[PDB]
């Protein structure tokens, strides 16, 4: 068994809200506590909720993308790119927004997993270890992965401020 | 010149591991402790005098320096067989202990033996070996547990008491906060693996060869207070976990009787980040794979 | 102030979500911090965000009715019947909790030596004392109310 | 057993610190003097004067050289070759240095010895200087306040006698025990501060209800001392409790920190009820005016 099609959107939103709130505090952690670190795991739980929200998010996102593809794009190699451009200068800047949004999510996954699979996951995560070499090729290290990952989160939050105001503008 | 503080070091039922540990001290060297910080006035393991000469030394020191010497105690007194499980000068060791403690200003309980009871006190404790604080009740006793305690911890506690001219601050149990304030598990360099859910499952597996956590091999780090994970052993060369064996819990009271050393510790919170998130991912990947029809 | 009726909904949800998340932690506070309390105000901010979200919320609820709706023994003839599909009684209950959450919530905020327009809320206090309790019970019933709302929110997420 | 020798000298001062010391409720100053220490020199209380007093001074610092505690009240002036404060025809700073040289530790009583206090305020006519700027080779325990709390003074004394050690100190040399926290962090009026409930003028309704004195210039938020917890004169009161804001008298150069009646700055301040009352009336007015009932 499964459910209605809007479940697989409210999920992503739930995942998104969690990956943001948690990922935020992985980089700018909450105030410090004090006790006996045997019985305390606050930061560890934030990271855990993050990685596994990122698991769910990743699965849902990829199935949700697989269908839009199979179904022609949306509506029920740079040619199409250069042509998207001519008709693009005349709602055409709103599609490129929803597209950029799904492009970010995938970037947040490629980068997010490069970090997660690092300490020798040694299985199906083998490709993500090109992302690392790439950032090294850039003349950087895995710290840059963290930085670009944190940036992606802010960029997503930008669309969300737009996409939310744009939706609430459908309070006709 | 300057007089050094008189120290009387007596031995009950023990393995002499604590004395051995003491002389392993890297800084200050045991040589310099004996030469310059203290006056080791009685110590069966090292002293020249034996027999009646040794007895004379003992009597002379505790009488002359009455109320002014430090009593260091290694091992513990047996209550069984009227105390004759440990005989000193033809008499129960406990009599020596009591006589020594009556004139001491303060008492150091070296190791798990003096602190708690250690191996001889394990089930069924044939000799009724008893920790010092159960016998001596009217004197400050500083417990320095471990089997044995870390050499440099021992000397540091000594240097502290000499330099600062006072006893170290202690927990409710009488252990110095400085070295026993935290758990092995709270300063273990393998926590990263613990926290990720990366464990050694059998000796010399790939996990073991990468130095993964030893929680599932019975490590009693999570319930053991000591400095082994920070201060380390033998001039900071290693400690049990670093060389691949889990903590036995040797600084803790009755640790011998806390089940097998290769049995997992209980009531310790443990939820791995990568172990949980790997499960969450496959659970979700397998739910979808079932519905699409590419199961297995 | 004569914008859509969409606006006065999403605000309420925003207020609700805040008054819940914040009110929760006024009662079961977060872990402790340590420093110098001159430069620290974490609980104080939580309490501040609460009281003032409770202000906005109250105003908007006092207005999501006067919008909704649009002698003293004449209205009686038409209200008495409701006193004697049954899918309104839930939406009605919800608005009733909100008002209970306001009466009790302000009862706490107001009786703090305020001399104002909060004078009626004092009765709430005397009522809880008449009950054989004190203002702690106001705190308890207030907290319970939050759970109950969350129940509806829990239920109203049926889909319809 | 013999009592620890104490030498108590006085520079430029008001004798407020000596006065504070004798206010001690527990232990009584009487018992401190008879049973806990050996107050071997103290100009205020000693019988001997002039050459007799000088003989006592010399005898104590010689006989007990390296073994006595030096207690310093007031401070030395550098102006006019030190002759702004004269002791036995010579600058006080000479007696200070001589006494310091044989002391095992120095207690700097009050703001005067610790920092400079009132005589060091603008424009410092006598070039009054705190002890630690003059003596650099001795442990100096600063016990600031004008004066310090009587029972804090005696508690510090009893600590050093009983525990046979100097109290742990901050980086400023103040005993952590009584100076580790700010007045503002143990003030019984913090509720009002945090609510935005302030006295605005003397003897208003807010003052008669014991509201916060932040707006009346209380320097509590920047002052380290024990007045809000230990309190004054056998726990009877402290400045804020009797309705005046903290002057900051335990803090370095507090006399020159602007008027006492001027608000303190860079202290975060955001009331709970003062903010929420404002958010309420902002919303209520936006609403009442739209309906038409601005009146
Ligand atoms: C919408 C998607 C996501 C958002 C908004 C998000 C947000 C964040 C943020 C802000 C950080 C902190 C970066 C820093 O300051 O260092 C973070 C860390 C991280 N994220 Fe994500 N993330 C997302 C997706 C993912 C995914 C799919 C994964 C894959 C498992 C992932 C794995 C990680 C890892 C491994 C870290 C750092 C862990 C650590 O070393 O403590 N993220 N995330
Ligand atoms: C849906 C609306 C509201 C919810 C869910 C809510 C939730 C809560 C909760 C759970 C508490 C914790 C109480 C406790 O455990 O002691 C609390 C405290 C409080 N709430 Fe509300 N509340 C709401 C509306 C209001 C309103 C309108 C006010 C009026 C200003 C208010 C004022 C307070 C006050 C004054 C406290 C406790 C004061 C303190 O910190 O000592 N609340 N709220
Ligand atoms: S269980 Fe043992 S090996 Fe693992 S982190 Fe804790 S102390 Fe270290
Ligand atoms: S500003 Fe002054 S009166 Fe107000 S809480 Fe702080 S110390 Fe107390
Ligand atoms: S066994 Fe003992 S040596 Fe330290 S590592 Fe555990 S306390
Ligand atoms: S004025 Fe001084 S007395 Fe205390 S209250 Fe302020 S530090």
């Amino acid at each position: 068994f499964e459910a209605p099609v809007r479940i697989w959107h409210w999920l992503t939103v739930l995942c998104m809200a969690v990956l943001m709130v948690t990922g935020y505090f992985i980089g700018k952690p909450l105030p410090s506590v004090s006790g006996e670190a045997t019985y305390l795991f606050y930061m560890g739980y934030i990271r855990l909720i993050h990685f596994s929200a990122g698991m769910v998010f990743t699965v849902v996102l990829l199935m949700r993308i697989y269908w839009a593809f199979v179904g022609n794009r949306y509506s029920r190699s740079w040619w199409q790119g250069v042509w998207y451009e001519i008709r693009w200068y005349l709602n055409p800047i709103a599609q490129a927004a929803m597209f950029g949004y799904f492009l970010m999510s995938v970037f947040m996954i490629i980068t997010g997993f490069a970090l997660y699979s690092e300490h020798s996951q040694y299985a199906i995560f083998a490709p993500f270890r090109y992302v690392v070499e790439f950032f090294y090729w850039t003349g950087g290290n895995s710290m840059d992965i963290h930085s670009w990952h944190r940036l992606g989160m802010w960029l997503i939050g930008a669309f969300v401020i737009g996409h939310v105001y744009m939706a609430l503008r459908e309070d006709i | 010149n300057k007089p050094r503080i008189p120290v009387v070091w007596i031995h009950g039922l023990e393995c002499t591991g604590c004395t051995e540990s003491f002389i392993r001290s890297a800084h200050p060297l045991a040589k310099d402790v004996i030469l310059s910080l203290i006056s080791l006035d009685y110590d069966d393991t090292l002293m020249a005098a034996a027999g009646t000469q040794a007895e004379e030394v003992f009597e002379d020191i505790i009488t002359q320096y009455n109320g002014k010497y430090i009593l260091a105690v290694e091992g513990n007194p047996p209550l069984g067989e009227q105390g004759m499980f440990c005989i000193s000068s033809g008499r129960p060791f406990i009599e020596k202990l009591k006589r020594a403690a009556a004139g001491a200003s303060a008492i150091i309980a070296w190791g798990t033996c003096a602190s708690w009871g250690c191996v001889q006190a394990a089930r069924p404790n044939p000799t009724q070996a008893t920790p010092i604080d159960k016998v001596i009740t009217d004197k400050p006793i500083i417990k320095v547990p471990g089997c044995p305690p870390i050499p440099d911890v021992m000397s540091a506690i000594i240097t502290y008491m000499v330099t600062f001219d006072r006893l170290p601050d202690v927990d409710r149990m009488g252990r110095p906060l400085m070295f026993y304030g935290q758990r092995i598990h709270d300063k273990c360099y393998r926590r990263a693996h613990f926290d990720a859910g990366e464990f050694v499952q059998s000796w010399d597996d790939d996990a073991a060869r990468k130095g993964y956590c030893l929680y599932k091999m019975g490590c009693k780090g999570p319930t053991t207070y000591n400095a082994c994970s920070s201060t380390r052993w033998n001039d900071g060369v290693s400690f049990p976990i670093q060389s691949g064996h889990g903590c036995l819990g040797c600084a803790e009271n009755g640790f011998w009787d806390r089940g097998s050393f290769y049995s997992r510790v209980v009531d310790i919170p443990q939820m791995g980040t990568h172990s949980t998130a790997d499960t969450v991912g496959l659970t979700a990947l397998g739910v979808v794979a079932a519905a699409v029809g590419v199961h297995a």
